[PDB]
Formats: structure tokens, C-alpha cells, sequence
């Protein structure tokens, strides 16, 4: 019984850290996909600027 | 007719099983 | 997302005053809107088709102004006189507008024989009416129309001399009457000839506009010539508008109209030699295989074999309809251990008791 | 409220629930079944009652025909729900219902007649003070700390989804799909008559449904896993009866709940649980679409197999649009939810006012409910 | 209950049916009471009335992607005009997501959309707004026979009583160039002080009202007038084949909960969207359509 | 009940071999189709779209012979190669004709700029072939389609020598060629742009068809001068992302990648006593 | 026993009616018993037709 | 014993799956670095 105590307290804290790390993933995600569409738009006006 | 009709249904058995 | 609604709704209703044929009147004119809106030809408001009930009393029914002929329902129409004046009020709660039925009015007052006068604004039929020259035959729903005739319309036929100058141009007998600019008018002296006449010249207007624009001009038609052209019974447009009724009750619409001919549905079965027929034409019992008979002494009881040289009864029922019959409901488990407890211990204890005595035994002492 | 508090009392189609509002545990929950004798009692004086019913009636298993009172979410027999909240008030909490408010749950979608039935016992017979009824599922997302979300529940009556918008209960988008626990039970032993083990009786039913409970998991794939039994036994495991055989249960453990996902094979025309919660935010306003994707909480007594949480996100990102917020919030004490919400629902200050008197009831006939709870 | 997600089709045109199946989900009535520190309870009714306007003329098949504009005016004290955002499909149209915005184009309220209003398209708008204070709805609309009408020489011809019931037409030359100021100047001259409807030549049909429903009358008669014409002038080939009502004696002859000269297809085709289930929250002249079972 | 089917079967097929553009090449060519269907132009399948995955491997996508419009999906698009071989084919069980990608295949051989070509058999582009002074400019939308090209079509193109002359015809940079009798063929170096011409052109057509009947003749009609006629967005950017937002919020899957976010999704109203969300 | 009648289009209420119909109709009746009664070659040219 | 060796192997997948998924998080900003890098290059010149 203590050990799935331990066990039970470890999987709360985990899978809240889980959920941060996550969240940082989709702002790395939109960041890429601005850029890359900007990039695009860029190569599709073909200005020397 | 009911000769050639289970004919057939035994046809759509083959047909149906693989 | 259910925008139907039943047609005959004089079960809602249950008010004014009804003639005999006026229900079945109500429910065609009120299914003939429908089918002008489900055809696509009109789909706003206006005075589309007028009926007239009694030869001899007028009250002529018009739709109320503002109405949708999607949501047309019979109670919901308006009973006038031939001048136009609001005999009986509408189920409908909407100002009343009877300005144009006087054209319908005018038509009425020129031929007795028609009951149903029914307009049409479709851009074909008006786009046939402002064209110069007549409806060409040149299709067979035009020959299958018949004849016609052609009137100037000037959009208003409040004044006399223009009711006046339509009699003599309609004619005594005509049935297709032609609105330059305005489009088409059908008479009828029953609500199915009238619609079967619309529905037919309607189809040989689109006919004949299609042909004549891609054509280009009258000489490539070829058109025909309409002289070298020439239960009980039906009556030219019964059985169109029966199947139309029939077809309209299973969308689930309540129509009132009445079938002159049922349809009759059934499967049928065919016989096959091969098939065979049909050929077709708790409690717990316990029994006991002998019969006792009660038997006078020969006072004491006495019971009889009554074996079955005597044609006694052969099996005796017992039933039992409910378990635990022989444990009475309501016991402690603790008092059977207990004396049990009770008994055994006066062994362990090694009693000098005797069983009981007799009280004859008792009295000598 | 101080001195006296409402009773909470859930009444689940296989378990009923009971307890203190207020406190954090029920204090009974027991089996919802009653049990008559169907032998002959030959002891005279061991004492034998005419029914029995709850944990009781489970014990002697044997010797009783067990029914239950709740069919497929729909009462089917009223006496006997009257002895099921009777041994609930008066055998395991040992407190009289006329001293305090009890509050009752319903599914989302019941007749009229039924909510009039259960006003009318609660307070013709119990005499209950106040009562108030509310809909099985809201709870749990209150219990979830949500306002907004979608809530699928499946317990051994029926399996419903709806939508909950700031406590709001969509009456368009709630859906209804019959794949219960005894569908599941009927079907393991269905699919456990191949091997050659036979259950017949109502006894042995809560032995299938223990072995549905202990031994079942779900395949991420299916094609992939009947290759991989067909390939080893390491998937195989022993179970051990209580009149001491020993079955191997092998392939079935992932068969049993895949009727939940594909219902042809119960013969059902249905469509699976995924696409009914699909059709259910697909019946909903665009506006709240993506807070329905993005906050979805599984509840009931089915949704605590092993590796259903996986499946079901895969399931519905399959069906989703692209590049969507998808997450499913599964408490692991999914299925003691609706009685923590409605001990929560009970605690606050501002419910006292949705407690139907004596007084209303009796002036206004059983029909008071449904104006008085909408 | 027992209704599909997606509406089943026609065998030809697969919008009407797909724009009621999206119509069925999203409410044109965006706004159901939530905080609105700008909006007014006319600019409100206003906004359904537009999106309402956009969710009709989309559904009749009068519209041509979004190429088309049309405009309302707030009535307020300055300018503020409303405009669909440049983007979103009509059938996407909600109240809330109109944006309002000045009269040489500057976004005054960005809505709920993050769309940008097209400065372009705004200006043949700010002509007509400019030159007249009476104005208050533009409409602009492109089918087929319109401009099929719109393309001839003659242009429209009194051939039907409502061709005659249109009144003095504007004929707005196709110069195709947009030269801005002096454009509008042209715009301004061609139009005159006093007229309904105006005719873009080769592109467009417009309608001006005072009212939404004084336009949706104008921009119907005009459309229905048009396909009349469309049919008899083909089979005609030439004057010597058709009749030309005659306009004055034909309009010398022919001539509150009390309804207006054109509020009446505006209600009855509004009590057809809402039995729909759009849900637009128009105020009715009259609640019900029949009366109340006794 | 429905026609609905999810435009996207990608991730249930998790089969064949893909290049590193082509499964979105395949939603976006899919998508086509379901717009070209809904509008009514086309229902029975005549290799009416064709896109040229990458200009080195070549490998072109089309419709397989027998399923209608409405029913193409993502993994039912199969790759041929320019003569007709098949390169890959995905899950449809129907046999492989590829008689009609050779109307495109000397388009190919003709201009590598153009990855799109739409061909259409309407009743109104089809008069407008057979209209024998072709598309006359009297309307606003046959302005904004531009230069045409007009080539005489026999039906057949096998021959060696038909290509010759179908290229000689097309030019160095006309995007629209008009088949005599045949209907007509859009080009366009993305989908979106030869989708754009592709309505715009449709509607000119339908306009002058109603134009011509109703006229009676040009001298009726007025025709404004070609010379007098004479951020950034691409020619089919802007409404295509539209179309398939719309058809995402009916519910098709389409895997079209949108550029900017739709709504600006205003922070919800947070409680610190939720579960963590997730199943990790 | 509410048919539901899909909507129609302004101008297509034959489109609707008639798929209404064939929601509510099977064209196909003689499967079941009845499949017996009718010939092999003689019941798949009535479903045809 | 069950749910206590259960909760072992919950703790040993979701312990390995946040490592995972962090080295992705720090790969996924390089990929992002890198990529704005070349963007500045191309708008440069
Ligand atoms: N630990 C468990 N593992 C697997 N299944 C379970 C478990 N606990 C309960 N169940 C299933 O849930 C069902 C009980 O559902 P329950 O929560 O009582 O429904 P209700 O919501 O009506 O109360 C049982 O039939 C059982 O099969």
C-alpha cells in the first residue's frame, strides 16, 4: 500500500510536468509555421528588395 | 426452380466466404 | 427541419361556417397551391387561383395577402362575394387585400360554367405572352392545349369598360386565356381539368422558347397544323391529379380528397410444390398414485383404499406454489446452537432425569 | 445544512451509492440486485427471509434467482426499487429519511412518467423532507472542476454522450447508444462458450462479469494483435473459479470490450462509441467546437479498462480536422464521480433553494418536478 | 432528431442544399446578450438584418464567391458603415463578424474576425454614400442574365409590368480603368440626384434603398425583370417581334403593423429562414402566421 | 442518407511509398474534385484534373477510371508516368486505364511550369468550342481570364505527329487553351490559380451564352478593347482557403494546411482545481 | 409516423420529394419470402428496371 | 500487489515519454533556429 502511495504521488507531479512540456511544443510549432509560411511568401514574390 | 436457386445460393457462399 | 404542415387542418380548426362541399374544395385549392410551390412555378405572395363553391351564391375563395404558398392551409383562406367584400373572415390573422381578384371576379361574371381560374406568372408563360406572334404549335402539349385566346392586359380592371371589353374577347366558350405581358390564365369548370391544362400548356411554353431561341425564326419549327390534327368515365384530368393526391399522403401530407378509384396493395404468394404445408389444426407439482375415501365407522375416522377395481381416481395433486413452505418465515439462527448447547451439556453434566409419568399413576399417590 | 446534511444517494443501473453530502467517500455501495429462493428450505430453524437483497443476496449466490430492478436505464419494477431504498436507508446507513434531504440522479434522457414515479414514492412512502433530482452526467463534470466540455458515460444500464456548455445540457446533442457492461458480459460468455466453458445461470453471470473486471484490456490495433495471439501464448493468463478449476482465458481478453468500438459484432446496426461522440460535437454550433475538442471527460464504470484512454484519443483524432486540439481528462476515479459531484452540488449555499418542500409537493401534485427542476 | 449532418443533394447545385446543412449549424444571430460596449440595440438589429441579407442572397444563388460587396449604414451621427469582411464566404456570414468601418475605408471596428476589409472594393460603396444622405443600403449582384442584360445595347426594356415598376434605370459605363476621384464623380453624374436601380455595364447589377428591404424589392424586381427579358428578347430578333408596354399609362392606370411597399417577401421569405432554423431574431410585424388554437 | 465521406484516408491507409509533397498534393487534388462535383459541372469520371507531383520525377496524379467525382478520395488518386505505365497505384480496387491522361501528357511534354491542368466537358464550355470565333470579351469575367488559345481537336492524339502540332498550337505562355468541339483545358502552375480560371472562365461562358441568345447578333452586344482593357496574394490564394474552410466546418477532413489562423480564440476562463488534461 | 421530408431548393423540390420517397420506399420489396415466388433471371431485370 | 506493480509501470512509460518529448522540445527549437537563420540569408539578398 505505501509504495502505490509513492506511486500515485510520482504520477500526478509527472504528468503535470507533461502537460507544460507539451504546451511548449505547440508554441514551438506555430513559431515554424510562421516562419516557414513567411519564407514561402517570400520565394513567391521573387523581389531582389 | 428451387434446385437451381440453391444453385445459385450456394454460388454467393463461395463467393462471400473469401 | 420539418417544415411540412398538414394541408386539411380542419381538425385544428373548429370554428365558421361550412357548406357540404366546402371541405373538399378547401383541401384542393389549398393542395393546388402546394403543388404550384413544390413545382418551383410561384413562390410568393399573391392571388394565383380562385374557386367558386356554389353556382347560385358565389362566395368565391381567394388566399390572403402575404402568405407564402408553402404555408397555405385551407382554414386559412378567405370566402368573398363576386364584388370582393369579406364575407367570412380567414383563420389567418393578416390584413386582407382584395385587389386583385377583381380580375378573377370579372372572368366570373363573364362565363357560368367555370369553377377554377388560375394565374401564372412564370417567366416562360410571360416571356410566350410578350412575344408579338401567338403560341405556335409546335409541340404536342400545345396541340393537346387546344385553342386560345389573346387579350391586351393594361394591369387594372377596376373600370367597367375594361370588364365589358374582356367578355366579348374571351368568348363564350374558351378555356386558355393569354395576358400579353402579364402571362396565362386557365379556366376550368373542375380545379383537376384547370391544373392538367396548366401543367400542359406550362411544359409546351418552355418547349416552344427553347426552340424558337435556339431556332431563329419561324421557319425552321416546321410547325403543325392543329385542324388536320382532328368508375363510371374519366373527365380528362382525373387521374393525374389522383396520383398526385396519392403520392402527396405518403410524404405524410393529410389531404381531404376522396378516391374515386383505391389502390389496393398485396404481396400475393405463389405455390410451390416443393414447399411442405403448414398442417396446423413456479408451482411444483407432486403426485400420488392412489385415492383415499372417507369411510363412517363401523365414532372414529376411517380412510378407504378404494383400489382400482372400483374405477377409483388414479393421480392426486399436491401443488406447491411458493418455496420454503415447510420453514416458517420469521426464525433466529441462534436458538436452534443453543439448545443444542442445552442438550449436550447435560451429558458432559450427567443428569438423573426421568421421562414423564402418566397422571394415573399420579392420582393412586 | 449544519446540523442536518442531504443525503447522497446514486442510484447506477448495477450499483447504488450512498452517502453523506459533504464527505469526500460514499459510506455503501453496494450491488443493486434482489435475489429469491428457488429451493425448498428444509431447515426449520435457521431462518429464512422471503427475499434478499444487496450484499446479502450476492453472498448466497447459489441458492437465489437474482433480478435487477433497473432494465437498460428504464425502471421495470417499482416494489422492488421501494426494497432497494429501503435496505439503503434503513440497513446501511442506519438513519431515517424523514430527518433529512435526499438527492437523486436520473439519466439525461427519461420519460416524464418515471421522474412522476420516483417524486411520487419519495415523498408519498419515505416522507422525505426535500429532494431534488438532477442529470447523471452534469455531475461528473463538476466533479471535474469543468464547466465546459463533453462527458461520455457508460455504466450497465446504456452508454450516452452530451455536451455541457457553462452548465448548460444540449438537449439536441445528447445521444444514446445501447453498449453496456452485461452487453459485454453476455458477449465474453458468448465468445467463452468456444473453448468449451459453459455459464447458464444467473450465478455464474457475476462470476463472468468478475473475470470481464480483472482479466480485459484494449488493442491500440486489432489487426495487429490477433496476429500476435495467434503467434504466442504470453498473452495467455489462468483465472481460478470458486469451485476451484482453472480456465486460461487467452485470446477473448481483447475481444470482450471491442464490441464497444465495433458494435456488428453484437449484431447491432449501430455506429461505435468514437463516431457517436464524433456526431455529437458535430451536432453542436461551430463557436463551441473547439472547446468540446480540446476538453473531453470520460466517465462510468466501463471506461476503466486498461489502455481505453489511448484507443479513444486515436480513435477521435482519426475522425477530427486537421492540426486540432485533441486531449481526453480521464480521472482514474472515473466511476465514483457522480456521487462526488453530487455531494459537491449539495454543499454549496446557493442549491437550498432548489429543495422542493413538503408543502409544494402537496399542493401541486407529482407534476411539481418538472416545472420546479427543468 | 432523425435529421442528417449534411443535407443530401441535387442532382445540380450543390450549394443551396450545402449552405442550408452549414446554416443549420451556425446561428446568424451570433450576439445572444454578452457584453457590447459599442453596439446600440438599432445597430444590433441592423447586424442581423445584414447577416440575414447575406445568408438570402447566398441561398438563391446570387452571389459569386465573394467578389461582391454589400453595404448598411449604422445611421449614427458620423459616417460608420457595415461591410462583410473580406474573406469569408456568405454562407459563413454571422452578425458578429460584420465590421463596421469609416467611409474612406478605415476599420472603425474589427469585428470578431481577424479579416481585413477589402479598401478596394469599398469605394464604388463610398461613391454612392457620398452622393446621396438619403441612401442607406447597397447591394451589389452579379447572375448570369443580369449580365447577360447588362452586356446588350439597349439594355432593360419595358416589356413587363415590373420592368415598369423599376422606374428610371442608371446606366454606369464600363470604363474598367478605377479612377478613383473623378470615377466617383462619374458615378455621381450617372446616377442623378433621384434613382433606384443602377446598372454596372458588363459587370453588376446594383440597388440602393433607403431600408434593407426597400433594396432586397429593388434588386429582386430588377433580377426577375431581367431573366423576363432575357427569354423574349432571344426569340424576338427584333422590334418588329415584341410588344413594349407602355410606361406612363400603365403607371397612371395601375395607380405601425401596417406593412411596407417592400417589407412584405422580406418577412415571409424571414419567416422561411427561421423555419429553417437559422434563428434570426427579426422582429416580425405579426408573430404568427395564423392564429392561436382556442 | 449521406455523401460524406472524409477527403483525408492517409492515416488509416499507412501504406504504399509517398514522396515528401505528394500526400498533400493528393488532399488538395481531392479536394478539387469534391468543389468541381459540388458545383455541378462534372459527375462520371473523363480524367478531368491532372498534377505533376515534382519536375524531376514526374510521376502524375489522376482520378482512376470508374469512380465518380464524389466518391475519389485521397488513397484512391493513382500515379502514372507521362506514357501511361503505372508508377503507383493506392487502394482501389478497379481496373487501370490511363486512355485519357494522354490529352495531358503532351501538355506536360509541352510546358513544365504548368503543374495543374483542368479539363472540362460543361454544356456551356463545350458551346463555346464549338462557337466558331471563340470567347468574345463582352463581360467582365472573360477580361480576367486573359489570352486563349484555339487548336483544332480530332478526338485522337496517339500520333506521333498530333503532338507536334497541339504544342505548336498552345504557344510559349497562353495558360488557356480552347479544343474545338472538345470543351476546354485550364493551366495552371498551382491548383488554386487553374481553379480560379477555371470559374472565372465558366462563368464568362455561361454569360455569353445567354448574351449571344438574347442579342441575336454581336453588332447588338458592345465589346470593350483588349488594348483599353489591357500583402501579395496569389491569382487563387485567397479563395481557395475559403472553400476549404467552409467544407471543414460541414466536417470534410480536408488536410489543405491553412497559412493564418481563422479566430483569435480570446483565453477561456481558467480554475487551478482541474485534472491535469491529457493521457500522455 | 413523421416521414421527414428532406428541404428543397427553391428550385428543386422534385430532388427532394423523390429522395424522400427513396428513404422511405425500398425499391427492392421482393427480398425476404417473397424472393422465392419470382424467377432467378426474371426478379434482377424488375430491380433493374 | 496489482495496482502496486500497475502504478510501477505507469510511472516507468510516462517517466521515459517526458525525456522523449523533452529532447523533442530542444530539437524542435534547433529545427526553428536553424530555419529563421536561413530566412534572414534569403532576405538579405
Ligand atoms: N475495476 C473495474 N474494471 C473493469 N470494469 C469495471 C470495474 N469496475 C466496474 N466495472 C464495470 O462497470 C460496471 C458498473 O458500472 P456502474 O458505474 O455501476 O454504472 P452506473 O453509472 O449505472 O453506476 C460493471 O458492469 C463492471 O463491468
Amino acid at each position: 500500500e505505501t509504495r502505490a502511495e509513492f506511486a500515485e504521488r510520482s504520477v500526478a507531479k509527472l504528468e503535470k510536468t507533461i502537460d507544460d512540456l507539451e504546451d511548449k511544443l505547440k508554441c514551438t510549432k506555430e513559431e515554424h509555421l510562421c516562419t516557414q509560411r513567411m519564407l514561402d511568401q517570400t520565394l513567391l514574390d521573387l523581389n531582389e528588395m | 426452380s428451387f434446385r437451381e436457386e440453391l444453385e445459385g445460393l450456394i454460388q454467393e457462399q463461395m463467393k462471400k466466404g473469401n | 427541419f420539418s417544415m411540412m404542415t398538414p394541408i386539411n387542418d380542419l381538425h385544428t380548426a373548429d370554428s365558421l361556417n361550412l357548406a357540404k362541399g366546402e371541405r373538399l374544395m378547401r383541401c384542393k385549392i389549398s393542395s393546388v397551391y402546394r403543388l404550384l410551390d413544390l413545382y418551383g412555378w410561384a413562390q410568393l405572395s399573391d392571388t394565383y387561383v380562385t374557386l367558386r363553391v356554389s353556382k347560385e351564391q358565389d362566395h368565391f375563395l381567394i388566399s390572403p395577402k402575404g402568405v407564402s404558398c408553402s404555408e397555405v392551409t385551407a382554414s386559412s383562406l378567405i370566402k368573398v362575394n363576386i364584388l370582393g367584400e369579406v364575407v367570412e373572415k380567414g383563420s389567418s390573422c393578416f390584413p386582407v387585400d382584395t385587389t386583385g381578384f377583381c380580375l378573377h371576379s370579372a372572368i366570373y361574371a363573364a362565363r357560368p360554367d367555370v369553377r377554377c381560374i388560375i394565374h401564372l406568372h412564370t417567366p416562360a408563360t410571360a416571356a410566350v405572352s410578350a412575344m408579338k406572334w401567338g403560341l405556335l404549335p409546335v409541340s404536342h402539349n400545345a396541340l393537346l392545349v387546344g385553342d386560345m385566346a389573346y387579350f391586351d392586359f393594361n394591369g387594372e380592371m377596376e373600370q367597367e369598360a375594361d370588364r365589358i371589353n374582356l367578355q366579348k374577347c374571351l368568348g363564350p366558350t374558351c378555356k386558355i386565356l393569354v395576358l400579353r405581358n402579364h402571362g396565362v390564365v386557365a379556366l376550368g369548370d373542375t380545379v383537376e381539368e384547370a391544373f392538367y391544362k396548366v401543367f400542359h400548356l406550362q411544359a409546351a411554353c418552355e418547349i416552344q422558347v427553347s426552340a424558337l431561341s435556339s431556332a431563329g425564326g419561324v421557319e425552321n419549327l416546321i410547325l403543325l397544323e392543329q385542324e388536320k390534327h382532328r368508375m363510371q368515365k374519366s373527365r380528362l384530368g382525373e387521374h393525374e391529379f389522383e396520383a398526385l393526391m396519392r403520392m402527396l399522403d405518403n410524404l405524410g401530407y393529410r389531404t381531404g380528397y376522396p378516391y374515386r378509384y383505391p389502390l389496393v396493395q398485396e404481396k400475393t404468394k405463389h405455390k410451390s410444390e416443393v414447399e411442405i404445408p403448414a398442417t396446423v389444426t413456479k408451482t411444483r407439482w407432486l403426485n400420488t398414485p392412489n385415492t383415499y375415501l372417507r369411510v363412517n365407522v363401523a365414532p372414529k375416522t376411517t380412510w378407504m383404499k378404494a383400489d382400482e377395481v372400483e374405477k377409483s381416481s388414479s393421480g392426486m395433486p399436491i401443488r406447491i406454489e411458493n418455496p420454503n413452505q415447510f420453514v416458517p418465515l420469521y426464525t433466529d439462527p441462534q436458538e436452534v446452537l443453543d439448545m443444542r448447547n442445552k442438550i449436550r451439556e447435560q451429558n458432559r453434566q450427567d443428569v438423573k432425569s426421568a421421562g414423564p409419568q402418566s397422571q394415573l399413576l399420579a392420582s393412586v399417590i | 445544512d449544519d446540523d442536518i446534511a442531504a443525503l447522497v444517494v446514486d442510484n447506477g443501473s448495477g450499483m447504488c451509492k450512498a452517502g453523506f453530502a459533504g464527505d469526500d467517500a460514499p459510506r455503501a455501495v453496494f450491488p443493486s440486485i434482489v435475489g429469491r429462493p428457488r429451493h425448498q428450505g428444509v431447515m426449520v430453524g435457521m431462518g429464512q427471509k422471503d427475499s434478499y437483497v444487496g450484499d446479502e443476496a450476492q453472498s448466497k449466490r447459489g441458492i437465489l434467482t437474482l433480478k435487477y430492478p433497473i432494465e437498460h436505464g428504464i425502471v421495470t419494477n417499482w416494489d422492488d426499487m421501494e426494497k432497494i431504498w429501503h435496505h439503503t436507508f434503513y440497513n446501511e446507513l442506519r438513519v431515517a429519511p424523514e430527518e433529512h434531504p435526499v438527492l437523486l440522479t436520473e439519466a439525461p434522457l427519461n420519460p416524464k412518467a418515471n421522474r412522476e414515479k420516483m417524486t411520487q414514492i419519495m415523498f408519498e412512502t419515505f416522507n422525505t423532507p426535500a429532494m431534488y433530482v438532477a442529470i447523471q452526467a452534469v455531475l461528473s463534470l463538476y466533479a471535474s472542476g469543468r464547466t465546459t466540455g463533453i462527458v461520455m458515460d457508460s455504466g450497465d444500464g446504456v452508454t450516452h454522450t452530451v455536451p455541457i456548455y457553462e452548465g448548460y445540457a444540449l438537449p439536441h446533442a445528447i445521444l444514446r447508444l445501447d453498449l453496456a457492461g452485461r452487453d459485454l458480459t453476455d458477449y465474453l460468455m458468448k465468445i467463452l462458450t468456444e473453448r468449451g466453458y459453459s455459464f447458464t445461470t444467473t450465478a455464474e453471470r457475476e462470476i463472468v462479469r468478475d473475470i470481464k473486471e480483472k482479466l480485459c484490456y484494449v488493442a491500440l490495433d486489432f489487426e495487429q494483435e490477433m496476429a500476435t495471439a495467434a503467434s504466442s501464448s504470453s498473452l495467455e493468463k489462468s483465472y481460478e473459479l470458486p469451485d476451484g478449476q482453472v480456465i486460461t482465458i487467452g485470446n477473448e481478453r481483447f475481444r470482450c470490450p471491442e464490441a464497444l468500438f465495433q458494435p456488428s459484432f453484437l449484431g447491432m446496426e449501430s455506429c461505435g462509441i468514437h463516431e457517436t461522440t464524433f456526431n455529437s460535437i458535430m451536432k453542436c454550433d461551430v463557436d463551441i467546437r473547439k472547446d468540446l475538442y480540446a476538453n473531453t471527460v470520460l466517465s462510468g464504470g466501463t471506461t476503466m479498462y486498461p489502455g481505453i484512454a489511448d484507443r479513444m484519443q486515436k480513435e477521435i483524432t482519426a475522425l477530427a480536422p486537421s492540426t486540432m486540439k485533441i486531449k481526453i481528462i480521464a480521472p482514474p476515479e472515473r466511476k465514483y464521480s457522480v456521487w462526488i459531484g453530487g455531494s459537491i452540488l449539495a454543499s454549496l449555499s446557493t442549491f437550498q433553494q432548489m429543495w422542493i418542500s413538503k408543502q409544494e409537493y402537496d399542493e401541486s401534485g407529482p407534476s411539481i418536478v418538472h416545472r420546479k427542476c427543468f | 432528431t432523425n435529421v442528417p449532418n449534411v443535407y443530401p443533394a441535387a442532382p445540380q447545385g450543390g450549394m443551396a442544399a450545402l449552405n442550408m446543412s452549414l446554416g443549420m449549424v451556425t446561428p446568424v444571430n451570433d450576439l445572444r446578450g454578452s457584453d457590447s460596449i459599442a453596439y446600440d440595440k438599432g445597430e444590433k438589429l441592423l447586424r442581423c438584418k445584414l447577416a440575414a441579407l447575406y445568408r438570402l442572397a447566398d441561398l438563391f444563388g446570387w452571389s459569386h464567391l465573394i467578389y461582391n460587396h454589400i453595404t448598411t449604414r449604422v445611421s449614427s451621427e458620423q459616417e460608420h458603415f457595415l461591410i462583410v469582411p473580406f474573406g469569408l464566404l456568405y454562407s459563413e456570414v454571422t452578425a458578429s463578424s460584420l465590421v463596421k468601418i469609416n467611409l474612406q475605408g478605415d476599420v472603425v471596428d474589427r469585428g470578431s474576425t481577424n479579416l481585413g476589409v477589402n479598401q478596394a472594393g469599398f469605394t464604388l460603396h463610398s461613391a454612392v454614400y457620398a452622393a446621396r444622405p438619403d441612401v442607406k443600403c447597397v447591394v451589389h449582384i452579379h447572375t448570369p442574365a443580369g449580365a447577360a442584360v447588362s452586356a446588350m445595347k439597349c439594355g432593360l426594356l419595358p416589356i413587363s409590368p415590373e420592368a415598369l415598376s423599376l422606374g428610371e434605370v442608371a446606366y454606369h459605363d464600363y470604363h474598367g480603368i478605377l479612377v478613383d476621384e473623378e470615377e466617383k464623380v462619374l458615378i455621381q453624374k450617372n446616377l442623378g440626384p433621384k434613382s433606384k436601380v443602377l446598372i454596372l455595364r458588363n459587370h453588376g447589377l446594383v440597388s440602393v434603398g433607403e431600408s434593407v428591404e426597400e433594396a432586397f424589392y429593388y434588386i429582386h424586381n430588377l433580377v426577375v425583370a431581367c431573366e423576363i427579358q432575357v427569354r423574349t428578347l432571344a426569340s424576338a430578333g427584333g422590334p418588329d417581334n415584341l410588344v413594349l408596354l407602355d410606361p406612363g399609362k400603365y403607371k397612371a392606370k395601375s395607380r405601425p403593423p401596417a406593412w411596407q411597399i417592400g417589407e412584405q417577401e422580406f418577412e415571409a421569405l424571414m419567416r422561411m429562414l427561421d423555419n429553417l432554423g437559422y434563428r434570426t431574431g427579426y422582429p416580425y410585424r405579426y408573430p404568427a402566421l395564423r392564429e392561436k388554437s382556442k
